DNA sequence: CACGGCTCGGCCCGGCG
DNA sequence: CGCCGGGCCGAGCCGTG
C-alpha cells in the first residue's frame, strides 16, 4: 500500500523501455530506500541492474517493503503514452492491481494487474575489470552503429591511455580509435592490455536512448564480460552485464 | 463457422493475370493503369461491332456472340459461325478455342463498371489470377464491385458458401433460439410434440425436417449476402428489392440451400432462428440427405437467391474436381428412404423400456433386441416419418455453454502443451505424468528428428525463380532472376521444438529410452553445425539444471 | 485407437475404459442422437474450456467421431476444491463461480 | 609402425560471415560444392590424356573444330536413343554434353553419379552443345610403383557393423572372434596369421544405437546408448594388447547427423575411448600402416550407386565400391539416402589414391581389386533384422576379411555365422 | 436425369423402384438403356457409358459424385496378352475416395454387368498386371494415403484374378513402377483410382456387395 | 596512393545517393585535375555524368591518375553514415583498399575493397536541343511528385517564353505551366517549338535530393533524350541525359 | 491432413530536421 | 511543423510436419 510521485515521466518511461529491450517480465524490488530492478535476459546474456534511491522521486511514500511484478510490455506501451512533462504517479493498495496516474493537463488513471515473477536472484558483485573508461553516449552510439555494418560481434580494445573499438566481417573493416586527447573520452583508466568481444544485437539493446549529454562507464577485462553503467538524474544509475563471445 | 474464402481471397471471377501484383488486386491494376495479357473470351457485338470481354453491348446493348479462335492460324470466327466449322479451322484441322491470351485493359473496363453500377467507393477488388474454367468465361466486373462493396467473397462456381460445423436436433423450445410464438405460427407451426396447442415461449416445438437454426454467425454472414443481393438485384439487373434485410431476423423464412463438401446435390431447407454457438442445426433427414456423417464434418450454406442469380457450369474448374463441388441440382423434399443409411439406425422412443436396461447387464449385442426401441427403418414407408420422433433427455439451452474451444486462443506451442498438459494434472482419468507426455511426447520426437535428417537432403528455391535447384548454384545467382536462393527447410523448422520438448523430459517420469532419444537429439543439433555456427557467445549463468548435461554426468 | 496419435494442443479427457473418465447414458437429447453426445456443460467448463458446442471429441467406445452438445438435465463433474472440499458441480453456473478453485477433477460425469 | 594419415579432426574448417542465418547457410552448401569442384578438377587436370582445358563460359571463344578438355559437376545424367546428354556445369557456367552410344567410356558414362566432377574431351557444337568423344573420370593411376617389402610378414584385420546391443547380435559368433584373436585356433596356418596380426580396424555402427528407425525399441537387448557403448567396451577390452585398434563411426554411432563425422561424442561414447590399445578415428579416415595407404569409410554412399546403378545388384557389393573408387568421392550423389552435412570444404573427396578401401554398412561380404586397390566391405556381425527383411536384406554375418600389411591384400575371408 | 440422364429415365425409375425397389430397378433401367429405349446412344461405349453412370447414379442415389467426379472413362478392351478377346475397363479418379468404399464397390458390380449386357467377355489379366497391381498396393498404402483396409498381396491377386472388369485409370501420382509398361496400361506409376477402388471397395466392403448380388442374384461372385 | 580531404561530408554523400539510386556499381575515374564520373543504367535510358574539379576539396592529393571500383551500395550505406560537418577523406596506398575517414568530434575509419569494374565508355558531347530552361529545383520536385499521380509517363512542352509540364493518365489530368514572369522559372531559351515524354520514375530517381535553393539546368529538342545538370559548390556539376518514350 | 517459420508490403512511428 | 529510416504488424507464401 503504498503511493509515488515523479516528475518527467517520459524520461522514466525511456529507461524502462531501455531495461524492456532485453527481458519481458520482471519484478521491482519496492524498499523504503527506493525502488530497484535486477533480472537477466532469456539467452543469460546480459544482467540488468536497475537501482532507483528514492531521492530521486518528488515524492517516495512506501509503507514496509515488497515485490512488484508486471509485464514489462503492457507497462512499456503504458509509460509509453505519457509525455515531457506530465507527472507519473504509481498508487497500490490492497488489491493486486498498479494504478499509474499521468497528470498534467489532466489526470490520467490506468490499472495493472500485477503477475507473479519467479525470481531467481544472481547477484554478482566487483569482478576483476582490467580497463575501466568512461565516454559520452553519441560516441559509443554511434559506434555500435557504425559496427551493425560490417559484422555481428563487436571488438574492443583498451591500451593505455587509448581506447579503440573495431570489427570485421567478411570484407569490409570498420575501426574507432579515440584517447584521452579526443574530446569524446572524458576519462580512461588502463591497468594493462584488455580485449574483448561482444555480440553487436546485445549492444544496440543496450546504447539506444542516449544524447550526447549522456556519461558511460566500462569496466572488463580480456576474455571476460562487459559492465557498462550510466547514472539517471545523478542518483539512480543503471548497470549492465554483458557476456563476451569465443 | 467461418466463411469460405478461397486460399487467395477472392471478390470477382476475372482473371488479371499478375497485372495486380500479389494478391492479383484488380482496382491496383487499373489506377497503375498497367495493360494485362490473360486467357479470355470476347464477344462481338453483331449490331455495331464492338469488342470485347461483357457479355452485352456499350454501344447498343444487345448481346453480343461468342469469338471463337485457332491456336494456329488465331482465325476469329463468331458464335454461329465455327458452329456450322464444328469449332475446327476451315484452313487448319484444329479445333478452335473459345478464348485467348489477350490484352486487357483494367482501366476502361472497370470504368465501365462503375459507370453501371454506380459504385466507387472500393478499396480494392481481388481478382483470380486465371480462369480455370473450360470456357475461361469471365464474370462481369459490376458483381465484383457489388461484393467488395458489401464485403463478401465469392468460391468458385460463383456462389458465396460459409462453413459450419452441423448438428442435429429435432425439437427446440423457441426460448432457446429467439423467436416470436406468433412468427412461429406464422411459419406453420401450429402444436407442440405433445399434440397440445402451442401458447408459450416454453413448449418444445417439434422441428419440421427442412428447418434449420443457423448460427449466428451464419446470420451476421448472410446478412451481408442478403445486402449483396438486393443491390445485384436493383443496381445491376433493374429489379425490385428481395429480402430487405436489415437485421438478422429479417432472413427466417428465406431459404438456404445447404450444400456438402465433396458431392454435388444440395438441400433446399428454410430458416427459422438463430442460436448464439458456431454450429448450424437441423432435422437430422437434412444433415443426412446432405450426405453427412456428422462426426463433425462441415457443411456448406448458401443463400437461395444468391445461387440462382450467381452460378453458372461455365465458372466450374474444368479437371480437379475436389472435395468441395457446386450445387448441380438441388432437392425440394426429403424422403427419408433414399436419404442415407446411418439415420435409419435413431433411436426415437420417448424413453427406453426396462426390458433394455435389464437387457444389457448380459452384454446382448444390439441387433439381439432391435426390435424393442422403435428406430427409423421401422417407420419408412408411412407417412409418419416426418410426423412424430421422440427424445429422452431435455436440454434446457441448446447454445448455453462455452461458445468457443479454448484451443484457438493459445499462441505458443511452449505453452500450448502447458495448457493440454495442464488439464492433465487436473483428472483423475488421464494419467499424464507418464503418457500424455510420451504419447505426446513421441510426437515431438518423430517431428524433430524427421526435419533433421530430411535438412541434409533438402531442396532450394528463389522467390522470384521457382525453379529450385536440387543442389546450390554455387554463385548463388538465379535464373531470369540475378538474385538469391532461399533454404527450404530453414534451420529455424528444426530447432522449433528443442524448447518444449525438452521442458517435458525435464518435468515429468517418461521412458529413459525417450529421454536419451531427446538429449541426443540435442548434440546432433549442435554437432551438426559446429561449422556454420560456431560456438560464439558465452554465457555468464552456466547450468540452469538442464536435463542433458545432467543427466550425462550421471 | 484414440489414443494413438496425440497432436499438441489436443488435450486427452480420459485413458481407455477408465473409471473417471465419461460415465455413460444411454438416451438421446434433443441435440444428439444422429452421431453426436451429449454433455453437461460443467465438464465443458472445468475442463479450461477446450471443448466447444461441437469441438469433435474422438470417442472409443461407440465410435470414432463425436460431436459435443449440451444437456444440461445430465449429471456434470466431480471436483475437489484447494481447500479440500469435495463438490458435486451439476450446473453451468456454478462452474464458473468455482472454475478457479478446481483443484483437481475426479470425476468428469456424464456423456 | 601405424600412422593416422587422413582425419576429419587433422583439417580445421572456418564459416565465411556474410540477421537471417539461412543466408549464412546457403552459402555454406555453395562453398562446399565450390572445393568439391575444385579438388576433383584439380585431380583431372594431373591426368596426361587430359589436355586443353576451358571454362565452360569460354566455349564461344573455342572453334568448333579444336578439341578441347572441360571439367564439371554433373547436374544432370539424361539418357536417349543415340547416347547420354549431360548437363556439366563449371564454376563459370552451364553446358550441355552429348557422348554417342559409339564412344569408348560410354559404358563409363553409363555408371557415373550425378553431382561428380567429371571431365570431357570433344568439341562444342555452336548450337549450344558439346559433343564429346571422350569420357573422363578422376579415377587412379594406371601405372603405381611397388613399395619396399617388410620385414616380415604382419596382419591387419577387418570388421565392421557390430551393432551392439541389438538383439540380432551374433553375441558368440563375435566370442569366438576374440579368442581366435587370442591364439584358441585350430590349425598351425591359422597359429601363424595370429602371430603376425598386429591392427585391428572396426568401419561403424559400434552400436546398434537409439531411435535410428521406427520401432528400433523391439530390438534393442540394451535400451540405453550408454550402455550400448559401454557393453561394448567390455566386449573390446578382451582383445590382446599387441594389437591396435582403429574405430570409425556410423550412421548409428553417437555421431553427427551427417557426413564426414568428426568422431563419436565423447560424453556418450566415453567407454571405448578408455580403452588403451585403441585408435579413435574420424569417417572416412586414412591409415598409413608401414607406408600402407589405408581408406576407411562407413560408406553410406553405397546405397547411392545401387540406388542409381541398375545392373549392380547385392550379394555382389564390390561394384559399388568401384564405382565410389572411380569417382575419387566418397558420397557425390545429393539428397538422396546419404546426409551431407553443411561445412565448407568437402572432406569426402578420395584426395590421394590408396592402397585398399574397406567399407561395410549393407553387411554384405565382398572383396574386388580394381588397379591394384583391393576395395573389400567387411560385412557384419548381425544377424538380419526384421527391419532389414521388410527391406529385402540378407546379411552375411561373421565373415572376418584378413589381410596381409606388405600386399595390401586380403587373404583369409574366415567366417564364422556356424556360431550364429 | 439431371445429374447424369439420359432424358425421360426418371419417369422409368420411379416406377420401377416402385415395383422392385431400389437394387433391381437399377438393372432393369441397364436393360432399357441398353435395349434403346431412350433412343440411340451410338457406338457400344456409350451406350457402356450411359448404363454404367445412371446405374451407379441410380445406387447410390446420385446424392455423391462418383458416377461423375470417379469414374473418369469406359472403355472396351482386347485381352491381348492372353486371347484378344473383349473386357471392360473402368478409369476412376481419385475423388471417388470421396464418395466411400461402398459406392466405389458397386461400380465393381454394375461394370461386371453392363459389360455381360453387351456380350463382353471376363478380364483375364497376365501376372505382370497382377504383380504391378500389388505393387500399387503396398507403394499406395506406404507413402501417398493409408487405405482404411490394407489388403494383403495374396487377396489382392485374388480379387485380380475374380474381377471380370479392369479396374483402372489415370495414374494419380508421380510414383513410379517395377512392372512397367504393362500390356494396355498406358502408364508406370500409382493409379490410386484403381487401387482405392480395389481395396477399400470390393475388399473392405465384400459383406454388403454380396448383399447387393444376392439382391440382384448376379452370378460370378462365389 | 592518393588522399583527399572534402568537408561536409552529408552533402557528398547525398550526391553520391543521387548517382546511387540509378546504377549499383561504378568507378571513379580520378586524375589530377579532379575526380569524375560516368556511367550509364542498366536499362540504358539514363546517363549519370559526374564531374569533381580538384578546386572544390578542402585538400586535393592525387599521384598520378587511377580508376577506382566501389560498390555503389556499400559506399552508398558509409558515406551516408557521416553526418552535418564531419570532416571526409578518401586515402589509398599500396594494398586494394580504400579508407575513409570521417573526422568530427572524433575519427572513424572504415576500409571498402575496391572492385573491378567492365568500363563501357561512351561520351555524348552536345547534341541538338531546341530548347534550355533553367528552373529551380523544388518546382521540378513538385511538378514531377504531380505527375506521380495521373501517370508514369511526364511530358514536357516548351514554347516561346513558356514552359508548361503535364501528363493525363485514364481521367485524372495534370498540369503545370509557368514563364519568366513567373517566380520559379529564372530562364527559358526558346528556339522553337519543343516536347518530350520521358519516364515518370527515373526523373523521380533524378530530382530526388534538390531543396528550393537548387537551380536546373534542363536542356532537350523534340522526341529525343533531355540533359539536365546542376551545380554542386557552384564548381562540380551533375548531368544526367534521359532518353524519351514513344 | 494442419502447424510454424520466413519473407513482403503497409501503416506507424521517433528522430533529424 | 515535414521526411525518412526503422518498427511493427498483417499477408502471402512457402515449406515442410
Ligand atoms: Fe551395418
Ligand atoms: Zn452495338
Ligand atoms: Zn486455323
Ligand atoms: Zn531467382
Ligand atoms: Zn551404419
Amino acid at each position: 500500500p503504498f503511493e509515488i510521485v515523479f516528475e518527467g515521466a517520459k524520461e522514466f518511461a525511456q529507461l524502462i523501455e531501455t531495461a524492456s529491450r532485453l527481458i519481458d517480465e520482471a519484478a521491482f524490488k519496492v524498499t523504503e530506500e527506493g525502488i530497484s530492478m535486477r533480472a537477466m535476459d532469456p539467452s543469460r546474456v546480459v544482467l540488468i541492474d536497475l537501482n532507483l534511491p528514492a531521492s530521486i522521486f518528488s515524492k517516495y511514500e512506501v509503507d514496509g517493503e515488497e515485490t512488484i511484478g508486471v509485464n514489462m510490455d503492457h507497462l512499456k506501451k503504458v509509460l509509453k503514452r505519457g509525455k515531457a512533462k506530465e507527472t507519473l504517479i504509481l498508487r497500490k493498495g490492497e488489491e493486486n492491481f498498479l494504478e499509474i496516474s499521468l497528470q498534467g493537463t489532466a489526470t490520467r488513471t490506468f490499472k495493472l494487474p500485477l503477475i507473479d515473477v519467479e525470481e531467481i536472484e544472481v547477484d554478482l558483485p566487483e569482478l576483476p575489470f582490467t580497463a575501466k573508461v568512461v565516454i559520452l553516449g553519441d560516441v559509443i552510439k554511434e559506434a555500435v552503429k557504425d559496427a551493425s555494418l560490417v559484422s555481428d560481434s563487436m571488438k574492443f580494445i583498451a591500451k593505455e591511455n587509448e581506447f579503440t573499438m573495431r570489427a570485421e566481417g567478411e570484407t569490409q573493416e570498420v575501426e574507432v580509435k579515440l584517447t584521452l586527447e579526443d574530446e569524446g573520452l572524458l576519462d580512461i583508466e588502463v591497468q594493462e592490455e584488455t580485449k574483448s568481444a561482444y555480440g553487436i544485437s546485445y549492444l544496440s539493446d543496450m546504447v539506444k536512448g542516449l544524447g550526447k549529454a549522456d556519461e558511460v562507464t566500462i569496466k572488463f577485462g580480456n576474455e571476460m564480460p562487459m559492465q557498462m553503467e550510466y547514472y539517471i538524474r545523478d542518483e539512480g544509475r543503471l548497470i549492465f552485464l554483458l557476456a563476451p563471445r569465443v | 463457422a467461418k466463411e469460405r474464402k478461397m486460399k487467395p481471397p477472392v471478390q470477382v471471377l476475372f482473371p488479371i493475370g499478375l497485372a495486380g501484383g500479389s494478391s492479383r488486386d484488380i482496382k491496383k491494376a487499373a489506377e497503375e493503369g498497367k495493360v494485362a495479357e490473360v486467357e479470355i473470351a470476347f464477344f462481338k457485338c453483331p449490331k455495331c461491332g464492338h469488342v470485347g470481354p461483357e457479355h452485352l453491348c456499350p454501344n447498343c446493348g444487345t448481346r453480343k456472340e461468342l469469338l471463337w479462335v485457332c491456336p494456329r492460324c488465331n482465325a476469329e470466327y463468331p458464335e454461329s459461325q465455327a458452329e456450322g466449322y464444328n469449332y475446327t479451322c476451315p484452313k487448319c484441322n484444329v479445333k478452335l478455342r473459345p478464348y485467348a491470351k489477350r490484352k486487357i485493359r483494367p482501366s476502361e473496363l472497370l470504368n465501365r463498371a462503375m459507370e453501371n453500377v454506380k459504385v466507387y467507393g472500393v478499396d480494392k477488388l481481388k481478382g483470380v489470377m486465371g480462369m480455370t474454367s473450360g470456357w475461361k468465361m469471365p464474370e462481369p466486373l459490376e458483381k465484383g464491385l457489388l461484393r467488395a462493396k458489401n464485403d463478401v467473397y465469392v468460391f468458385k462456381d460463383g456462389t458465396i458458401r460459409f462453413d459450419a460445423t452441423d448438428a442435429p436436433i429435432t425439437h427446440f423450445r423457441p426460448r432457446e433460439i429467439g423467436v416470436s410464438v406468433e412468427k412461429l405460427r406464422e411459419l406453420g407451426y401450429t402444436h407442440d410434440f405433445e399434440g397440445k396447442p402451442l401458447v408459450s415461449e416454453d413448449q418444445i416445438v417439434e422441428l419440421k425436417p427442412q428447418d434449420i437454426i443457423l448460427s449466428k454467425e451464419a446470420g451476421r454472414y448472410l446478412l451481408k449476402v442478403a445486402k449483396f443481393v438486393d443491390d445485384l438485384l436493383e443496381k445491376f439487373y433493374g429489379l425490385p428489392r428481395f429480402y430487405n434485410a436489415e437485421k438478422m431476423e429479417d432472413l427466417i423464412g428465406h431459404l438456404v440451400i445447404g450444400l456438402a463438401p465433396h458431392t454435388s446435390a444440395g438441400i433446399v431447407g428454410r430458416i427459422i432462428g438463430f442460436v448464439d454457438a458456431l454450429v448450424g442445426y437441423a432435422h437430422p433427414y437434412f444433415h443426412a440427405a446432405k450426405r453427412r456423417n456428422c462426426d463433425g464434418d462441415e457443411d456448406a450454406v448458401m443463400l437461395l437467391l444468391d445461387a440462382l442469380l450467381n452460378f453458372s457450369r461455365y465458372y466450374l474448374p474444368e479437371k480437379r474436381g475436389g472435395k468441395m463441388d457446386a450445387p448441380l441440382v438441388i432437392t425440394t423434399r426429403l424422403d427419408p428412404r433414399e436419404v442415407d443409411s446411418e439415420v435409419h439406425n435413431m433411436d426415437i422412443v420417448r424413453y427406453y423400456p426396462l426390458e433394455f436396461y435389464e437387457a444389457t447387464y448380459e452384454l446382448k449385442s444390439p441387433k439381439e433386441l432391435v426390435g424393442v426401441i422403435e428406430r427409423v427403418e421401422d417407420r419408412l414407408g408411412k407417412p409418419e416419418m416426418y410426423y412424430g420422433l421422440k427424445f429422452t433427455h431435455d436440454t434446457d439451452d441448446i447454445a448455453l455453454g462455452p461458445k468457443m474451444s479454448l484451443y484457438k486462443q493459445l499462441g505458443d506451442m511452449e505453452e500450448k502443451v502447458r495448457r493440454q498438459l495442464e488439464v492433465a494434472k487436473r483428472i483423475r482419468a488421464v494419467d499424464e505424468h507418464g503418457v500424455a507426455e510420451k504419447i505426446l511426447n513421441s510426437h515431438l520426437i518423430p517431428d524433430l528428428r524427421g526435419n533433421l535428417r530430411s535438412f541434409t537432403r533438402q531442396e532450394f528455391r528463389c522467390v522470384k525463380c521457382n525453379t529450385k535447384f536440387r543442389r546450390p548454384p554455387l554463385n548463388g545467382k538465379c535464373p531470369v532472376c540475378g538474385g538469391k536462393i532461399v533454404l527450404t527447410v530453414s534451420k529455424g523448422a528444426i530447432e522449433k521444438y528443442l524448447g518444449t520438448a525438452k521442458m517435458l523430459v525435464t518435468e515429468y517420469n517418461v521412458k529413459n529410452y525417450t529421454r536419451q532419444r531427446i538429449c541426443l537429439t540435442e548434440r546432433d543439433i549442435d554437432s551438426l553445425f559446429e561449422n556454420v555456427f560456431p560456438e560464439t557467445q558465452l554465457t555468464l549463468i552456466v547450468n540452469p539444471n538442464d536435463i542433458c548435461q545432467r543427466l550425462v554426468m550421471a | 485407437k484414440y489414443a494413438k496419435e496425440v497432436i499438441g494442443g489436443r488435450p486427452l479427457f480420459s485413458d481407455p475404459s477408465k473409471p473417471g473418465g465419461f460415465r455413460l447414458r444411454y438416451g438421446r437429447s434433443r441435440a444428439s442422437g444422429f452421431a453426436t453426445w451429449g454433455i453437461n456443460p460443467a465438464t465443458m467448463i472445468l475442463v479450461d474450456e477446450f471443448l466447444a458446442i461441437g469441438t469433435q471429441l474422438k470417442t472409443e467406445r461407440p465410435g470414432k467421431g463425436a460431436v459435443v452438445t449440451p444437456v444440461t438435465t445430465i449429471e456434470g463433474p466431480i471436483v475437489k476444491l484447494k481447500d479440500g472440499s469435495v463438490l458435486r458441480v451439476d450446473d453451468y453456473n456454478l462452474a464458473l463461480k468455482v472454475r478457479e478453485d478446481v483443484e483437481e477433477i475426479l470425476y468428469l460425469g456424464d456423456a | 609402425n601405424y600412422e593416422v594419415k587422413f582425419d576429419v579432426r587433422q583439417v580445421k574448417l572456418r564459416p565465411p560471415k556474410v540477421g537471417k542465418e539461412g543466408e549464412i547457410i546457403v552459402e555454406a552448401y555453395a562453398s562446399l560444392f565450390k572445393s568439391r569442384l575444385s579438388k576433383l578438377k584439380r585431380i583431372l587436370r594431373e591426368n596426361p590424356e587430359i589436355s586443353n582445358v576451358v571454362d565452360i563460359g569460354k566455349l564461344n571463344y573455342v572453334s568448333g573444330d579444336e578439341e578441347v578438355t572441360i571439367i564439371g559437376l554433373v547436374n544432370s545424367k539424361r539418357e536417349t536413343n543415340r547416347g547420354l546428354i549431360f548437363e556439366v556445369e563449371d564454376k563459370t557456367g552451364i553446358v550441355k554434353v552429348f557422348l554417342p552410344k559409339d564412344s569408348e567410356d560410354y559404358r563409363e558414362a553409363f555408371k557415373v553419379l550425378p553431382d561428380a566432377v567429371v571431365a570431357f574431351k570433344g568439341f562444342y557444337s555452336k548450337k549450344g552443345i558439346f559433343f564429346a568423344n571422350k569420357f573422363y573420370l578422376p579415377d587412379v593411376p594406371l601405372y603405381r610403383k611397388q613399395k619396399p617389402p617388410l620385414e616380415e610378414k604382419v596382419y591387419a584385420i577387418l570388421i565392421s557393423d557390430i551393432h551392439v546391443g541389438s538383439r540380432e547380435f551374433c553375441e558368440k559368433a563375435f566370442l569366438k572372434f576374440l579368442e581366435w584373436l587370442n591364439g584358441h585356433v585350430e590349425s598351425k596356418e591359422e597359429e601363424e596369421i595370429v602371430s603376425r596380426v598386429k591392427y585391428l580396424i572396426i568401419a561403424g555402427d559400434v552400436v546398434d544405437g537409439i531411435g535410428i528407425y521406427p520401432g528400433q525399441y523391439s530390438d534393442l537387448v540394451i535400451p540405453d546408448i550408454f550402455d550400448q557403448y559401454e557393453a561394448l567396451a567390455n566386449l573390446l577390452a578382451n582383445v590382446p594388447e599387441h594389437i591396435t585398434m582403429f574405430i570409425g563411426p556410423g550412421n548409428a554411432d553417437a555421431a553427427r547427423p551427417a557426413i564426414p563425422q568428426p568422431e563419436f561424442y565423447k560424453e556418450y561414447a566415453k567407454p571405448i575411448y578408455k580403452l588403451k590399445n585403441a585408435i579413435i578415428i574420424s569417417n572416412p579416415a586414412v591409415i598409413r600402416l608401414h607406408g600402407r595407404d589405408f581408406l576407411i569409410a562407413h560408406g553410406r554412399g553405397i546405397e547411392d550407386v545401387v540406388s542409381f546403378v541398375p545392373g549392380l545388384t547385392h550379394h555382389k557389393p564390390g561394384l559399388p565400391m568401384v564405382e565410389l573408387l572411380k569417382m575419387r568421392h566418397l558420397a557425390p550423389t545429393f539428397g538422396g539416402k546419404v546426409p551431407i552435412a553443411p561445412d565448407p570444404e568437402d572432406l569426402l573427396v578420395i584426395e590421394e589414391v590408396p592402397d585398399l578401401v574397406q567399407m561395410g554398412h549393407v553387411h554384405v561380404y565382398d572383396a574386388v581389386v580394381y588397379r591394384g586397390v583391393q576395395l573389400v566391405n567387411s560385412a557384419t556381425w548381425q544377424a538380419q533384422t526384421e527391419f532389414q527383411k521388410m527391406v529385402n536384406i540378407v546379411p552375411t554375418p561373421a565373415k572376418v576379411p584378413v589381410v596381409d600389411v606388405e600386399s595390401a591384400r586380403v587373404v583369409k575371408v574366415l567366417d564364422f555365422s556356424g556360431w550364429c | 436425369e439431371s445429374l447424369v440422364g439420359p432424358p425421360g429415365v426418371a419417369k422409368r425409375i420411379r416406377e420401377l423402384v416402385k415395383e422392385y425397389g431400389k437394387e433391381i430397378a437399377a438393372l432393369k433401367i441397364v436393360d432399357e438403356i441398353i435395349e434403346g429405349k431412350f433412343g440411340d446412344l451410338g457406338s457400344r461405349e456409350k451406350y457402356a457409358e450411359q448404363a454404367v453412370r445412371t446405374a451407379l447414379a441410380i445406387l447410390t442415389e446420385g446424392i455423391v459424385s462418383a458416377p461423375i467426379e470417379g469414374i473418369a472413362n469406359v472403355k472396351i478392351k482386347r485381352n491381348t496378352w492372353a486371347d484378344n478377346s473383349e473386357y471392360l475397363a473402368l478409369y476412376y479418379a481419385g475423388p471417388i475416395r470421396s464418395s466411400g468404399g461402398t459406392a466405389q464397390a458397386l461400380s465393381v458390380l454394375v461394370g461386371d454387368y453392363v459389360r455381360r449386357k453387351l456380350g463382353l467377355d471376363r478380364f483375364k489379366p497376365s501376372e505382370k498386371h497382377i504383380e504391378r497391381m500389388v505393387e500399387e498396393v503396398d507403394l499406395y498404402h506406404r507413402a501417398v494415403t493409408r487405405l482404411q483396409y490394407h489388403p494383403s498381396p495374396e487377396e489382392v491377386r485374388l480379387a485380380m484374378r475374380n474381377i471380370p472388369i479392369e479396374i483402372t485409370g489415370e495414374a494419380t501420382d508421380d510414383v513410379e513402377v517395377s512392372h512397367r509398361d504393362v500390356p494396355g496400361v498406358e502408364t508406370n506409376q500409382l493409379r490410386g483410382g484403381a487401387i482405392l477402388v480395389l481395396a477399400e471397395g470390393v475388399l473392405q466392403k465384400a459383406k454388403k456387395l454380396v448383399k447387393y448380388i444376392d439382391k440382384m442374384g448376379i452370378e460370378g461372385w462365389e
